[PDB]
């Protein structure tokens, strides 16, 4: 295994950004997940070499931080807030709309590897509850028709 | 230049200070900031001694807006008694439920925060500063990176800023899903490239922080007050709001209100005024049942007349207001708070690790009507025993809100 040159240049940019190489670990893992749609198990060793860290340190870091996914490849991560305000304001209606549109429930991936529903803690846009994200974009859920139109932007 | 989509959180101010620009839901770039007199407090600060800036921040009575209310000037004074190099850290981890006050400054008025970081770093002699922003704020991250580049291009960052001899670089680090990384020592562990595990404190970061050096950690909102203290002077700052709790404060209001959003108000405003006078009252004019102070406290409908200040009988916290009305099931709400702590404990401390897990596991059984008599007694016990041996604030408060719902709403719990 070797990282593609387009990803390697971005990883090298993060590594040279902070005064110390190891400080770039989270930015590098965000970059790997953006590129692959998950954290491939084979990417941990070449990243550890680049950060000048032991492989065990990198594996422990990936396991600790909730945003990183080592199991499912997904082009678009639908992060659904399952915390208190969104619960009071309609998380259950958002989940129902997602199942009606995509046919999947939290933790599941569509057969084409396009969407994964990821249940998450408070995204702190609570005044706009129920909240969800589609990769980096964040939205207030209004209704199924509105959600269907938002999801159609992800191709 | 584009940024990821962000919901247009409603923002309103009676003071026109921290929300002067952030009341409009859009990025205010450096030219627009400069038109309002932006970076002129920095220019004034660079013509003052660092000791004089600490003195003005001390005399302003500014207290930490990250939830603990520690006096800011006093924190900086402690750090500067220790030999350098020193580090300055902006805590932008904001992951507590209901607390969305910091993101609107980051996303809409990033230069107000940057200017405050530069002034604060100069005051403590830090030549390296960090913004640690949660991973779930990707737009805030890109907006900050772009605004830092704008400030550097205008000569507000880099070497020998405005011929003052002061050097500063601001690095932006991203979190990756852990609420615990808002705890200042776990945030520091994450900045060092490790898992976000809180350290035994004392030592406080001002003594031993990033790379074991004197480090000041301040919350976004605390930092955003610093340009105002320098611009107006501490006396005019002390004249904002009541004399005993001076200054502007941001109140993130959510839940069952007509106008949820962020309100910039003086600290003599009561909780009742926040809900009814400012946030437009409740949805469908239904009765207020409870107010959750983020995931920390639960106030009942008999406690709405308290001031939103840092007093013993005050609302305190971060001024986070989550409104629950008569229709909202308090046990179902308590379950969501239990789930939050179960998901966020770092696991270093056994009673916190096992207690946060069991509190949520047993509360789910109670809610679903699957709990045995032993599960009920076990839940009460676990809720009272999360804090022992805990080394950080999470273990100390994981049972707090839930215990307050048990004490203030016994009838509802009794039905379960
Ligand atoms: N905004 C959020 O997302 C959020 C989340 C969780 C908790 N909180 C708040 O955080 C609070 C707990 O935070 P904490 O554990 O950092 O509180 P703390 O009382 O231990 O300290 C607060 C700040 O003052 C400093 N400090 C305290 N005593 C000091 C001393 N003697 N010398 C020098 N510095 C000193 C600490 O280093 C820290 O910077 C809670 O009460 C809660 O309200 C807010
Ligand atoms: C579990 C936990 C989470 C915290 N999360 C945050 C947070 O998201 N933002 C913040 O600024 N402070 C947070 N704090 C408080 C910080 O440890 C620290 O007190 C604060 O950043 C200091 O800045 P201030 O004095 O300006 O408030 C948290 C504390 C604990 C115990
Ligand atoms: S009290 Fe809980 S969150 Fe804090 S260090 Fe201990 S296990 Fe981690
Ligand atoms: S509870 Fe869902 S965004 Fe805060
Ligand atoms: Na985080």
């Amino acid at each position: 295994f070797e990282f593609p040159e387009e990803l390697k240049t971005k990883l090298q940019e993060h590594i040279n950004y902070f005064p110390k190489k190891r400080q770039a670990i989270l930015l590098c893992l965000h970059e790997i997940q953006n590129y692959y749609g998950y954290i491939p198990p084979e990417s941990l060793k070449p990243l550890a070499d680049m950060l000048e860290l032991p492989l065990n340190h990198v594996e422990g870091v990936v396991a600790f931080y909730d945003m990183f996914d080592r199991e499912d490849k997904a082009k678009y991560r639908i992060r659904v807030c399952v915390s208190i305000v969104c619960h009071l304001m309609g998380t259950n209606k958002l989940l129902k709309a997602l199942e009606n549109i995509l046919g999947i429930k939290p933790g599941e991936v569509t057969p084409d590897g396009k969407f994964k529903i990821v249940p998450v803690q408070c995204l702190d846009a609570c005044s706009e509850a129920p909240v969800f994200m589609v990769n980096d974009d964040e939205y207030k859920f209004e209704s199924e028709v509105q959600l269907n139109e938002i999801l159609s932007r992800y191709t | 230049r584009s940024y990821p989509a962000i919901p247009r959180i409603y923002a309103e101010t009676t003071l026109n200070m921290l929300l002067k620009r952030a009341k409009k839901p859009r990025v205010h770039s450096i030219d627009e900031y400069l038109k309002d007199g932006g970076y002129q407090a920095l220019e004034k600060a660079l013509n003052m001694s660092p000791e004089e800036i600490i003195d003005w921040v001390d005399k302003s009575t500014l207290r930490g807006r990250g939830g603990a209310g520690f006096p800011t000037g006093k924190k900086w004074k402690f750090a500067v008694q220790n030999p350098g190099p020193r580090y300055f850290i902006c805590n932008a981890d904001e992951s507590e439920p209901g607390t969305f006050k910091d993101r609107i400054i980051i996303e809409r008025d990033p230069h107000l925060l940057i200017e405050g970081i530069i002034i604060s770093s100069y005051a403590i002699g830090a030549n390296e500063a960090y913004i640690y922003i949660r991973g779930e704020y990707p737009a805030g991250y890109y907006i900050l990176r772009d605004a830092i580049e704008e400030a550097k291009k205008k000569g507000f960052l880099g070497k020998n800023i405005l011929g003052s001899g002061f050097d500063l670089e601001i690095y932006v680090a991203r979190g990756a899903g852990a609420y615990i990384c808002g705890e200042e020592t776990a945030l520091i562990e994450s900045l060092e490239g490790k898992r976000g595990h809180p350290r035994l404190k004392p030592p406080y970061p001002v003594q031993k922080g990033l790379w074991g050096k004197p480090t000041v950690v301040n919350n976004v909102e605390t930092i955003a007050n610093v340009p105002f203290i320098i611009s107006m002077g501490w006396e005019e700052y002390r004249y904002i709001g009541p004399s005993d709790y001076a200054g502007p404060k941001l109140f993130p209001v959510s839940g069952k209100v007509k106008k949820p959003g962020v309100y910039e108000l003086p600290m003599n405003t009561t909780l009742r005024e926040v809900i009814f006078k400012y946030a437009g009252g409740t949805l469908g004019n239904k009765k207020v049942k409870a107010v959750f102070s983020g995931a920390l406290d639960c106030f009942s409908s008999e406690e709405l007349d308290i001031p939103m200040d840092y007093s013993p009988l005050g609302f305190g916290g971060t001024g986070t207001v989550i409104v629950l009305t008569e229709e909202d099931d308090i046990v179902e709400a308590a379950l969501k708070i239990a789930e939050f702590y179960e998901h966020e404990t770092c696991g270093q401390c056994t009673p916190c690790r096992v207690g946060c897990y069991e509190q949520a596991n047993l509360l789910e059984k109670i809610y679903k009507g699957e709990a045995t008599e032993q599960d009920w007694e076990g839940f009460d016990f676990v809720n009272r025993n999360i804090q022992p041996t805990s080394i950080c604030g999470l273990g100390a408060v994981a049972g707090r809100l839930i215990r307050q719902t048990l004490e203030k709403f016994p009838e509802e719990w009794e039905k379960y």
